[PDB]
């Protein structure tokens, strides 16, 4: 017959390969495909939706709704209010939509949107500095050290939300999802720019945060997720 | 691109964001 | 005649004692087995000029260059590199002149 | 092909094509037509076995493992075997897809799981992390066939670092890592057997293909001591009281006398 | 089905074969290819670079920088200063770039460039005869026996270097890398043509040597290198 | 020259000296 | 995938089959092909060269040069001088070039040239009858029974050689190399036609013989040769 | 006539008497 050869990798079952397979049940006509609203073709479109960062994950607030906001007040001196380390393996990001999509992939490359919303009354105003320290830089611990990075300064009035675009600043072309020191993403820090001034002396505001992906965000090397375990058998 | 089994189910793997992220009117 | 292991570099310490070792060489005896004249191998010339490198005779046909201490090696002043040339010459007489480049290290 | 020999007669020139200068850092343009009187020779010789795709694309052994209790684990690196490591350290940056052939003497049913970086590998056979939804896995029987799969260029850069003169952490850190250890990890391969019958020896033969070599380096003239480390002072005896001596392990042989060879 | 046959050499894993293999991780987009300077496509281009011959490999000078030069002086009679046997398995050539490339290949065919440089002061002059004895000829041990071969005579002044092109003189079409008596390459010998005359009586010069490949040099039969060992396990 | 796996990485082996040996100005 | 079948004779290693095999050492450039004089493309061209028949293989002359000639004399009555049985397995033919080529093949078909040369002085003359008895006929033992077959009659003078073309007379299309009674080739017999008359009374002549193949000679069924043995191991 | 290995050495078997039997001038 026709001379053939079976090189290495012929009688192997790779799971992630693409092969054709003999149709069991031939002549089977499937049920018809109707227009169901909301069809998703790419899981990055799930990753691009704003999803709340659990910015108050401390050991009392986890398991409660009050882990999604921090409480701000009128202070005299500028304090660092909140630090989000730009890691997709950190539990701040990895429990969101963006992070639980990006935790399936070993690498990621793109820009992050982080949108802060202050829930307070209509008379509380305030200015906050939201700074992104690029990779290789220390966590600032001073506003003069934080304003030297990628920052925005947002006022409070008539709209509660403001978005900092954490840009893609990296040496390599892709950043690792499980954060190491070689490809660390940097830090996002929230500061008081001028204060938070409520209409009373002991008044408060509640700052939330959401994160999503920019359109230029890409992922590769699909892997297992560390955001799923199985220790017992599901029966 | 050959279909070795003459069936549509027997093939291999086959091939807009704005319904999410902006579902406004 | 040949001088075994001479095109070579020796090394002496800075404040070396009179009698220290600075290179060990040999001589192959030209396939006639005519031995070396007992005044030889000598040092005819040095590169800047130099005493205190005297060639000694170890046990056998193996020789050695030894600082006799008539001149002190002082690296903080000069000179720090010498090029002595060693002159083996046998009983019938077929000479071989070969260079030993001697450096001086810095003891500090 | 190589250039043919051109004919050259007697020449009395005033620009010498054989007096050059080593100091300029450029090699000579000197052909045999400069020194002697040559004839025409049709040279059909090629160097097609000397290009990087044929020099490196040969399927060298990268790592050996032994199944202890139906389980082996190998992190993908060209660093355990010195003969492929020397050929890779001819160059500084290498961009290559690699195909991975597994030669095991086990008889039965084996599983390879290419664990990508950033997740926990299965720590044993019968572990729960062998049941994975997205980790690419290869089942095969070693009788009737060797398994083979191409891992593409997973680099985080335009090329792999064969040498890295840097550190992964800043100056004040203490667990700093010199070399190419943090710059790239090619995942790992986790081996297990679902049968018990045959042997335990698993050999991993990796062939670099679509190779692009970027900065040439001197070939190594000393034996390797560690991996990811580029050291060459071999410390042979740790126990006895000649411990702090360090062999060199180079390949420069000696001749008894110059101008007699 | 279609009649096929599996002849001998089908279910075999040859290492040096060229086959296609199923891509694990499909859909993987590699990182982009940038212009990195210095791209090398052929290891002969490494072999064609001038690299220093360790011409003083004697049992004291190996392990030191002073194995790369020999020392010359003012002599009365002509002496053979240096012999390089034209072997790619000899430790003179095999530790260079040309030799450590050619030691990977069982055969080689072409011309060698050997460039001698004399490091001395600007007043030392000298003429040297650099002779290549072709294969089959004895090592000369007289300048009258050495000048009958492929030689050059180089003066010393205003440029320290001179290249002898060791031409391709051989019976066969390829010469073996591990030198035997059937395909020996001959010898290169350096002689005093008139002297070496320095500006003092005991003055010296330091002759180095580099070797490279000519453009018409070819190699074949890629093999293991004898310039690499592994006796311990790298952990 | 057929690509049996429809991938660029899945293929076989693919196919000037003067940047060295004369890197002058 | 594409439906194939592996019929009988697929996973078999036949030695005499024609298959392609994977080139070990790829990229190997062989040494160039020069014009070497005398290129032989067909071993029948070796078989068509005149080669001496050992016509005196008796138990004293084998191992000596004197087995290649017989000695003739002046006789009164006609004697049968020499018989060559037309067998390629007979040691007369099988040690020649024609016979040691044809002993590799189980069948042969064609015509034989047999050339007799008489080495004697320039005054010895003689006429000989060289008869070929066709297959099925007895060996003649009389010149009147031998002249009824394919014969030639050659005189001796000014040229010592004469060729009898043993023609292809056979029932079948091919004759067996190992001679049997079914496909025997017949006999060639040398007779005195008139005498051999030397210039002295006891003078002699020395008749040699060579054999070759005609252009219409063919062979088939390549087999082992019985003209080669191996009883010890070559070390 | 296909060359399945893309090499000249990898192929199968390839395909005047008067230099002998009449080497005269
Ligand atoms: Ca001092
Ligand atoms: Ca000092």
């Amino acid at each position: 017959g026709l001379p053939t050869r079976l090189p290495s990798g012929s009688q192997q079952f790779m799971t992630t390969e693409d092969e054709q397979s003999p149709n069991i049940l031939p002549g089977f006509h499937p049920s018809k495909k109707i227009h169901i609203p909301g069809m998703i073709t790419n899981v990055m479109h799930m990753a691009r939706v704003d999803s709340f960062i659990p910015i108050n994950n401390i050991q009392g607030e986890v398991g409660k709704v009050s882990m999604y906001y921090i409480t701000v007040t009128k202070k005299t001196v500028t304090e660092r209010i909140l630090v989000l380390p730009l890691e997709m393996s950190n539990t701040l990001f990895a429990t969101t939509l963006l992070g639980e999509v990006l935790n399936y992939y070993a690498n990621w490359s793109g820009s992050i949107t982080i949108t802060f919303m202050c829930v307070c009354d209509a008379f509380s105003t305030g200015k906050f500095l939201v700074a992104y320290t690029p990779p290789g830089g220390k966590l600032p611990e001073d506003r003069k050290q934080a304003m030297l990075g990628v920052h925005i300064i947002w006022d409070l009035g008539l709209q509660s939300s403001c978005t900092i675009v954490v840009p893609w600043i990296s040496s390599g072309f892709y950043r690792r999802t499980k954060a190491d020191s070689f490809t660390h993403g940097g830090y996002v820090s929230l500061w008081y720019q001028t204060a938070f001034v409520p209409p009373v002396s002991g008044g408060t505001g509640s700052i939330l945060a959401t994160c999503s992906a920019c359109p230029d965000m890409s992922v590769r090397m699909l892997r297992d997720s560390p955001m799923m375990e199985q220790k017992n058998e599901l029966q | 691109n050959i279909n070795y089994y003459k069936d549509s189910a027997s093939s291999g793997l086959s091939r807009d964001p704005s319904k999410f992220t902006q579902p406004l009117v | 005649l040949h001088l075994i292991l001479l095109p070579a570099t020796g090394n002496v310490a800075e404040n070396s004692p009179p009698g220290t070792s600075v290179h060990k060489f040999s001589v192959k005896l030209s396939a006639s087995l005519s031995p070396v004249i007992p005044g030889f191998p000598q040092i005819v010339n040095s590169n800047p000029l130099t005493e205190a490198f005297r060639v000694n005779w170890l046990s056998g046909t193996y020789f050695e260059v030894v600082t006799t201490g008539m001149e002190q090696l002082d690296f903080e002043t000069g000179p720090n590199i010498f090029d002595l040339q060693i002159y083996v010459k046998d009983e019938v007489g077929v000479t071989d002149l070969q260079v030993l480049t001697v450096q001086v290290t810095d003891v500090n | 092909v190589v250039p043919d020999t051109k004919p050259s007669g007697p020449q009395h020139t005033t620009k010498p094509s054989i007096l050059g200068a080593m100091e300029i850092g450029a090699s000579s343009n000197a052909t045999p037509e400069s020194t002697i009187e040559t004839r025409y020779v049709y040279n059909t010789n090629t160097n097609a076995e000397a290009d990087v795709e044929m020099f490196l694309g040969r399927s060298a052994l990268w790592g050996k493992v032994t199944l202890t209790r139906q389980y082996a684990k190998w992190e993908i690196n060209f660093q355990e075997q010195a003969h492929i490591r020397k050929k890779f350290e001819f160059f500084t940056y290498l961009r290559f897809d690699m195909e991975v052939t597994i030669v095991t003497n086990n008889k039965g049913l084996m599983q390879i799981m290419f664990v990508p970086p950033g997740i926990d590998h299965p720590e044993t056979h019968d572990d729960r992390k062998w049941d994975s939804a997205s980790n690419p896995s290869v089942f095969f029987q070693p009788k009737s066939g060797f398994p083979r799969f191409t891992i593409p260029f997973t680099g985080l850069a335009s090329a792999y670092y064969m040498f890295y003169d840097g550190y992964d952490k800043p100056k004040g850190s203490d667990n700093n890592e010199y070399g190419i250890a943090p710059t790239n990890d090619m995942g790992l391969l986790c081996f297990r057997t679902l049968d018990n019958s045959g042997g335990n020896d698993v050999k991993i033969y990796v062939k670099p293909k679509h190779i692009t070599a970027w900065v040439p380096r001197p070939p190594r003239a000393t034996q390797y001591t560690h991996k990811y480390s580029t050291n060459y002072h071999y410390k042979p005896n740790s126990s006895g009281p000649d411990e702090h001596v360090l062999k060199d392990r180079h390949f420069i042989k000696t001749r008894p006398l110059i101008s007699s060879a």
